[PDB]
C-alpha cells in the first residue's frame, strides 16, 4: 500500500463513446 | 455474477419504489478499476436486465436512471454514462453503442413519459450515432 | 444471534445517552457545564472555540458539548449537531435586548430537518437577579409551546447558585430513558 | 538577452559563471552583492537587478543567487525560463542544491552550461538528452533532439511497460477573518510516471464538462477546469481541434496536464479560533476543528498551524483529538494529527502566560493554515475515462495511478 | 513514574508557599517585613524599589516582596504580582484621608484577571494609636465583604508591637495549606 491513493488500472478510452 | 444477480433484485425494488415523476466528498474505493461501460459489456447488461425483467416496459425517469446507472457502477465499475437516451422528441435511442436497452414514448419533450423498451437492433446498429454523428465524433 | 452480553450489560448500566451545549455568548453555558460536571463556577473566557465533556449521572454518561453564541460561533452549531442525541439551550433572562436574537437563533436551529429527533431542552439562566424572568414568561416569549412535535421543558438555573440542574437533568433522563 | 548567467553564494562569493555574449564585463557580479544588500535594507530588493545600463536579474536558489546580467532589453520572460530550466536540469542532475555539489562536478557543469545555450539563446532543454550527452561519470549528439519527437527518446526497451499516474489535488482556501472565504481555487495536477518500452504515444481520456457536452454526454459529473494546460509533449493542435489529448509519454514522471479551476463547494476542514489573549496575563486558545470532507475519508499527517504568540511562554494545551506541539523556531502551535477521518471534531484550549514587559513594536497577524492532506478523494469528481497507449511494435500496458488530495493555499485569515 | 521521592521530601516538610507585600508607603510594609523576618522594627527609608526577602515558618519558606505605595511604585505592582502565590496588603487606619486612596488601590488590583487566585490577605496596620480602626469598621470601609470569591481575613497589627503576626501568618497557612 502507499498513502495519498493507491494506484488503479486505467482504460484505454471511453468504451460507451464509440 | 452472482453479486450481479444478487444486486439485480434490491436495485428492481428501489426503482419500482422511486416514482416515475447529504454527504459531501468523492471517496473511490481502493484499487477498483474504473472505466466506461464496452459495447460487449453494455450488450450483456442489456440482456441481463432483459432477462430478469424490471428493466423493459419501465416508465423512464431521472431518478431510476441514475440508480441504475449508481448500481451498475458500484456493481462492475462501469461509468453511468453509457445508458444515455437519444435526444427527442420521441424514442431516444441508447447513447452507447452495443446497449439493448432505449427510451420510447409511452402516451415539450420534458414532459412525454418514456418507457425503456429492448432493443436487439441497438446493439448491432448505431440508429444514435446516425441521428448524430457529430455527438459520435 | 444472541443478546445475552446485552442484557448483562444492561443490568448494571449499559445506556450513556448524548447532550449538546447551546445559547448565547456570556449565556453560563461555560459555567453551567462546568457545574454540571464539576460542581463549582470557573470562570471561562469567550468561547472562541468548543467546549467538550462528559458527564456521567444515573449510570448514564450523557457528554456534552459546548457551543458558543458568537455571530462567527452561531453558524457553528450545525456541524457539533452532528452525531449529538440531546441539546441544550441556554437563555439569558436578563438580557431583554438579546432575548429576540436567543429566540431567533432558537427558531432557526429548531427548523433544520436533521434536529427534530431532539427533545427541547431549554435552561433559564442567569435566574440570580431580578431582571431574570420567570419559567412561563422566558417560554412564552420564546414560544416554546408553538414546537410542534417538540418534547421541551423550562427549568430555570441559577449560575452562581446551580440549583435546578439536578431537576433538569432528571426530566431529561425521564424524556430520553424509556425504561423502569 | 542576458549577457552571461553565473551562480553566485550566500556569501557573495561566485560559485560558477558562464559568458555567453560577452558585452557586459565579468566584475560587474562584484557591485551586485552591495546592491542586494542596500535593496534588502532599503525595501527596493527585486530580482531584476540593474547595475547601470546593464541588468543583473537574480534568482534566490536552494543556496545562492542565480544572478543572469544582461545588457539590451531582452525577452526577460525567456531569460527567467532559461534560469529555471537550468534550476530543474541541475536538480535533476544534482540531488543537492548547495554549494558542496555547486564545487564538486564543475566539469560536467562547464559542459552542460555550454551545451545549454549559446550566445545568449538556449538550446538544450532536456535534462535526458543532456544526460545522454554530458555526463559527469563524449559519442556525438543524440537524433532524438534533431528529430521531432524530443519528449520521448526512441529505442527504450523495458521488461514490463507500467506507467505510475498521480491525481494530485491542491485545495487552497483563502478564508478571511470575517469567516467568509474569498480566494477558493483547487488545482488539477494530471503526472505520470510512464516506464515502458518504446515511445508510446498516450491518447488521454477522462470526464471532462467540455468533452461530454462536446460528445453530448454533458449530464454527468464532468469536470470543468478553468485553466488546463498540456505538457511538452502533448500535442496542442489535437486538444484545440477536438481536445484530442495525442501525445508522446516522457521516459519517466512527468506533468502531462494541470487542471486549475475555481472551487463552489465546502471547504474540507472548518477550523473556529479562538483568542482569548489577556493584557499580557494569559493567552487563550479556543481552536475547533470540523471537518467538512466526506466521512469515507481520512485525512493522513493533519496539521493545522495556530500562530502563537511570539513572546509567549509557559503555555499549556488543552486538545482532545491530535497532537500539539508548540515549536519555537515557528513560534506556532502545530495541530498535528496522524489521521483525521471525515467528519472528525476537535476541541482545542490553549492556556498560556504572557511577560510582563510590553512588546515594542508589534508582530502583525499571519494567517492560520492547515497541512491536511487526504489521499484516495477525489472532490473535483473527475473520473479518467481511459489512456490511449499505442505502440507500432504492439504491446499490453497496464498503466496505474493514484488520487491525491492535499491541503494547499488553505490559509485562514487571523482575527 | 514514581512519586517516592516527594513522598519522601513531604514527610519531612516540602511544601514553601509564596507571599507578596503590598500597602501605601509609610503603612508599615518594612517594618512589618522586619519584624516577620528578623523580629524587630528597623527604620526603613522611602520605598524606591522593592524589597525581597523569604520567611521560613511551619516548614514553608513564604517568600514576601515588598512593594510601596507611592505614586511612581503604584503602578509597579504589576510586575510583582507575576510568580506571586500570596499577597499581603497593608493598611493605614490612623490615615483617613488615605484610607479612600488605598481602598481604590485595593480594588484597582483586586480587579485584575491575573490576580484571581490569591486570597486576600489585609492586615489592619498602625494598630497603636487610637486613631486606627477595628477589625470589623476597616473592612466596611474597604468593602472586604464585597470581595466575591475572595478568601480575606482581617488582621489587625501594631508595627510597633508586632501583635498578631503570628494569628495572620496561621489563617494565611490555613487558607493556602488544605493538609493536615
Ligand atoms: N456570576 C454569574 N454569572 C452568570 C450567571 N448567570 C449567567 N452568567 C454568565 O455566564 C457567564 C460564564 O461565562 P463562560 O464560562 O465563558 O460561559 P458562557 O456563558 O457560555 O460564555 P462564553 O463561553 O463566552 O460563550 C458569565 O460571563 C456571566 O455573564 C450568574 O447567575 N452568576
Ligand atoms: N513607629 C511606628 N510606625 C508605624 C506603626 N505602624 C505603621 N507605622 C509606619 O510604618 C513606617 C515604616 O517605614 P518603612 O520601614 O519604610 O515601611 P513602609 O511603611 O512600607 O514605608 P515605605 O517603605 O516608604 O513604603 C513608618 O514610617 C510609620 O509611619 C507603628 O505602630 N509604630
Ligand atoms: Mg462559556
Ligand atoms: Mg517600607
Amino acid at each position: 500500500d502507499r498513502k495519498g491513493g493507491s494506484y488503479s488500472q486505467a482504460a484505454g478510452s471511453d468504451s460507451a463513446q464509440s | 455474477s452472482k453479486s450481479s444477480v444478487i444486486g439485480w433484485p434490491a436495485v428492481r425494488e428501489r426503482m419500482r419504489r422511486a416514482e416515475p415523476a447529504e454527504e459531501v466528498g468523492f471517496p473511490v474505493t481502493p484499487q477498483v478499476p474504473l472505466r466506461p461501460m464496452t459495447y460487449k459489456a453494455a450488450v450483456d447488461l442489456s440482456h441481463f436486465l432483459k432477462e430478469k425483467g424490471g428493466l423493459e416496459g419501465l416508465i423512464h425517469s431521472q431518478r431510476r436512471q441514475d440508480i441504475l446507472d449508481l448500481w451498475i457502477y458500484h456493481t462492475q465499475g462501469y461509468f453511468p454514462d453509457w445508458q444515455n437516451y437519444t435526444p427527442g422528441p420521441g424514442v431516444r435511442y441508447p447513447l452507447t453503442f452495443g446497449w439493448c436497452y432505449k427510451l420510447v414514448p409511452v402516451e415539450d419533450p420534458e414532459r412525454e413519459v418514456l418507457e425503456w423498451r429492448f432493443d436487439s437492433r441497438l446493439a448491432f446498429h448505431h440508429v444514435a450515432r446516425e441521428l448524430h454523428p457529430e455527438y459520435f465524433k | 444471534g444472541n443478546i445475552f452480553a446485552n442484557l448483562f450489560k444492561g443490568l448494571f448500566g449499559k445506556k450513556e445517552m448524548r447532550i449538546l451545549m447551546v445559547g448565547l455568548d456570556a449565556a453560563g453555558k461555560t459555567t453551567i457545564l462546568y457545574k454540571l460536571k464539576l460542581g463549582e463556577i470557573v470562570t471561562t473566557i469567550p468561547t472562541i472555540g468548543f467546549n467538550v465533556e462528559t458527564v456521567e449521572y444515573k449510570n448514564i454518561s450523557f457528554t456534552v458539548w459546548d457551543v458558543g453564541g458568537q455571530d462567527k460561533i452561531r453558524p457553528l452549531w450545525r456541524h457539533y449537531f452532528q452525531n449529538t442525541q440531546g441539546l441544550i439551550f441556554v437563555v439569558d433572562s436578563n438580557d431583554r435586548e438579546r432575548v429576540n436574537e436567543a429566540r431567533e437563533e432558537l427558531m432557526r436551529m429548531l427548523a433544520e430537518d436533521e434536529l427534530r429527533d431532539a427533545v427541547l431542552l431549554v435552561f433559564a439562566n442567569k435566574q440570580d437577579l431580578p431582571n431574570a424572568m420567570n419559567a412561563a414568561e422566558i417560554t412564552d416569549k420564546l414560544g416554546l409551546h408553538s414546537l410542534r412535535h417538540r418534547n421541551w421543558y423550562i427549568q430555570a438555573t441559577c449560575a452562581t447558585s446551580g440549583d435546578g440542574l439536578y431537576e433538569g437533568l432528571d426530566w431529561l433522563s425521564n424524556q430520553l430513558r424509556n425504561q423502569k | 538577452s542576458a549577457s552571461a548567467v553565473y551562480v553566485l553564494d550566500l556569501k557573495g562569493k561566485v560559485l560558477i559563471c558562464r559568458n555567453y555574449r560577452g558585452d557586459v564585463d565579468m566584475s560587474e557580479v562584484e557591485h551586485f552583492m552591495p546592491i542586494l544588500m542596500e535593496k534588502e535594507e532599503e525595501g527596493m530588493l527585486s530580482p531584476i537587478l540593474a547595475h547601470g545600463g546593464v541588468r543583473f536579474m537574480w534568482i534566490k536558489h536552494n543556496n545562492l543567487y542565480l544572478v543572469a546580467t544582461s545588457k539590451k532589453n531582452a525577452c526577460v520572460s525567456l531569460v527567467f525560463s532559461f534560469l529555471y530550466k537550468v534550476v530543474q536540469v541541475f536538480s535533476e542532475y544534482f540531488k543537492e542544491l548547495e554549494e558542496e555539489s555547486i564545487r564538486d562536478n564543475f566539469v560536467i557543469i562547464y559542459e552542460l552550461l555550454d551545451e545549454l545555450m549559446d550566445f545568449g539563446y538556449p538550446q538544450t532543454t532536456d535534462s535526458k538528452i543532456l544526460q545522454e550527452y554530458i555526463t559527469q561519470e563524449a559519442p556525438r549528439p543524440p537524433a532524438t533532439v534533431t528529430n521531432a519527437v524530443s519528449w520521448r527518446s526512441e529505442g527504450i526497451k523495458y521488461r514490463k511497460n507500467e506507467v505510475f499516474l498521480d491525481v494530485i489535488e491542491a485545495v487552497n482556501l483563502l478564508v478571511s477573518a470575517n469567516g467568509n472565504v474569498l480566494r477558493s481555487e483547487i488545482v488539477g495536477s494530471i503526472k505520470m510516471r510512464v516506464f515502458l518500452s518504446g515511445m508510446p504515444e498516450l491518447r488521454l481520456g477522462l470526464n471532462d464538462k467540455v468533452l461530454f457536452d462536446n460528445t453530448g454526454r454533458g449530464k454527468s459529473k464532468s469536470v470543468e477546469l478553468e485553466d488546463v494546460k498540456f505538457h511538452q509533449c502533448v500535442r496542442l493542435s489535437r486538444f484545440e481541434n477536438d481536445r484530442t489529448i495525442s501525445f508522446i509519454p516522457p521516459d519517466g514522471e512527468f506533468e502531462l496536464m494541470s487542471y486549475r479551476l475555481n472551487t463552489h463547494v465546502k471547504p474540507l476542514i472548518w477550523i473556529e479560533s479562538v483568542i482569548e489573549k489577556h493584557s499580557h496575563s494569559r493567552i487563550e486558545y479556543m481552536v475547533k476543528a470540523k471537518s467538512q470532507f466526506k466521512r469515507r475519508s481520512t485525512a493522513n499527517n493533519v496539521e493545522i498551524h495556530i500562530p502563537v504568540p511570539n513572546d509567549a511562554d509557559s503555555p499549556k494545551f488543552k486538545t482532545t483529538v491530535g497532537s500539539v506541539k508548540w515549536v519555537p523556531e515557528n513560534s506556532e502551535i502545530v495541530w498535528s494529527v496522524k489521521s483525521f477521518p471525515g467528519g472528525k471534531e476537535y476541541l482545542m484550549r490553549a492556556h498560556f502566560g504572557l511577560p510582563s514587559v510590553e512588546a515594542e513594536d508589534k508582530e502583525g497577524k499571519p494567517p492560520i493554515s492547515v497541512k491536511f492532506e487526504i489521499p484516495y478523494f477525489t472532490t473535483s469528481g473527475i473520473q479518467v475515462r481511459y489512456l490511449k497507449i499505442i505502440e507500432k511494435s504492439g504491446y499490453q500496458a497496464l498503466p496505474w495511478v493514484r488520487y491525491i488530495t492535499q491541503n494547499g493555499d488553505y490559509q485562514l485569515r487571523t482575527q
